[PDB]
């Protein structure tokens, strides 16, 4: 009976709802057999949805098809209305798989950051033959990977032995922002989500608007909040592996023109912006923990929450 | 013969499809009290606002119909603002200077899919609906 509320902070896409599944993993009910088959459409879904944005980028961005025979399938999936997509057969699985070897889609996919597209895509994308496979079956990791965007405020309570945790979720795009409101109250804790790979991307819901400022704007208000000045404050700083990927491709320097550190260098990156963020309230002597984490990694994800109720929160 | 519990068969349908339940009076007010306890009804009243817009006869209604439903739903600040892309918004916009029937069939869509791939299925893992059930 002994209870502690917790909010899940941050800019859309950061991880946040990733987080409450990994509670439900680690300390709630779990993924059951019949639960990994709820999320079997939305896969299919998130596949569809995916390769759309990339067809519709090939014109947008005018980058050729280097396979003529591929100009067919992207007719035929561009066609699709993926709300009503409940099976994932051919010739859709053939038409995707080729649409997905060609360099042409391949270099769509690289610049990846000049239109919109949801992170898990190369890693459903590279697995199609388990995912088309008839008898399917979603792992937790493809759980863990799925993109549903969180409308609202919603409240899941998890008993760990000693202490109730009540974890608060929310819509983290702008017009979801003038709701927190409804959970500010009685806060312990708050953990502020930011994608670490965000720094070259722009927000879905604006024109040109870098998504990392973003992020910097949000944090530095919410630490300035009064109300805030006793709840434990923990960055998260998320999607570190998606950094070690990305940061040998897009520099940091091209955003973020203060970085001075080596290029391809995902540890010199994550410091510098971990110290921009840390940089925001000089005027605080408030207290900020973070940690560079993989939300979809259960293990680092298990430490992480051991830590904030064993060290932070007693 | 074989019994079955005419509350418990209403509330079962619900949960075929999110358009099943949106057919069923008593399915979206379940719904709609849920959602309010998750402060994001305006989902759900943006979505009726356009299925009532789509009955309009008079072009004359249709024109201001369409500013008032995008003034209170659409704009950036809307005081009930619903969450979608820049790009639904702005071919939105542009729908909005000479209004038809579709003017927000786009926008509609996407909030139908954020109901539904969201909301949706935490309603019916809520106790308020499982009660309903048993
Ligand atoms: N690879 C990787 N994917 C992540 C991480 N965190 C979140 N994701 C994925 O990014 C997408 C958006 O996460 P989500 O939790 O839905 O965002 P939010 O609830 O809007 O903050 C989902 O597809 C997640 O699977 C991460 O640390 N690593
Ligand atoms: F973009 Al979100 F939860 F913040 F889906
Ligand atoms: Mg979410």
């Amino acid at each position: 009976r002994r209870e502690l509320k917790l909010l899940l902070l941050g800019t859309g896409e950061s991880g946040k709802s990733t987080f409450i599944k990994q509670m439900r993993i680690i300390h709630g009910s779990g993924y059951s057999d019949e639960d990994k088959r709820g999320f079997t459409k939305l896969v299919y879904q998130n596949i569809f949805t995916a390769m759309q944005a990339m067809i519709r980028a090939m014109d947008t961005l005018k980058i050729p098809y280097k396979y003529e025979h591929n100009k067919a399938h992207a007719q035929l999936v561009r066609e699709v209305d993926v709300e009503k997509v409940s099976a994932f057969e051919n010739p859709y699985v053939d038409a995707i798989k080729s649409l997905w070897n060609d360099p042409g889609i391949q270099e769509c996919y690289d610049r990846r950051r000049e239109y919109q597209l949801s992170d898990s895509t190369k890693y459903y994308l590279n697995d199609l033959d388990r995912v088309a496979d008839p008898s399917y079956l979603p792992t937790q990791q493809d759980v863990l990977r799925v993109r549903v965007p969180t409308t609202g405020i919603i409240e899941y309570p998890f008993d760990l032995q000693s202490v109730i945790f009540r974890m608060v979720d929310v819509g983290g795009q702008r017009s979801e922002r003038r709701k927190w409101i409804h959970c500010f109250e009685n806060v312990t804790s708050i953990m502020f989500l930011v994608a670490l790979s965000e720094y070259d991307q722009v927000l879905v819901e604006s024109d040109n608007e870098n998504r990392m400022e973003e992020s910097k704007a949000l944090f530095r208000t919410i630490i300035t909040y009064p109300w805030f000045q006793n709840s434990s404050v923990i960055l998260f700083l998320n999607k570190k592996d998606l950094l070690e990927e990305k940061i040998m491709y897009s520099h940091l320097v091209d955003y973020f023109p203060e970085y001075d550190g080596p290029q391809r260098d995902a540890q010199a990156a994550r410091e510098f912006i971990l110290k921009m963020f840390v940089d925001l309230n000089p005027d605080s002597d408030k207290i900020i923990y973070s940690h560079f984490t993989c939300a979809t990694d259960t293990e680092n994800i298990r430490f992480v929450f051991a830590a904030v109720k064993d060290t932070i929160l007693q | 013969s074989m019994l079955k519990r005419l509350s418990t068969e209403e509330a079962t349908r619900w949960a075929d499809s999110f358009d099943v339940l949106l057919s069923h009076k008593y399915g979206v007010a379940a719904f709609r009290a849920f959602l309010k306890t998750e402060f994001s009804e305006e989902n759900l009243e943006f979505w009726l606002a356009c299925e009532e817009f789509k009955k309009t006869r008079s072009t004359a209604k249709l024109v201001s119909k369409a500013h008032r439903i995008f003034e209170e739903f659409v704009d950036v600040q809307a005081p009930r603002e619903v969450n979608i892309d820049f790009q639904t918004r702005e071919a939105t916009r542009k729908n909005l200077q000479e209004p038809s029937l579709t003017c927000f069939d786009q926008a509609q869509g996407k909030v139908h899919s954020l109901m539904e791939k969201d909301s949706y299925p935490r309603f019916l893992r809520s106790k308020m609906y499982l009660d309903l059930l048993s």
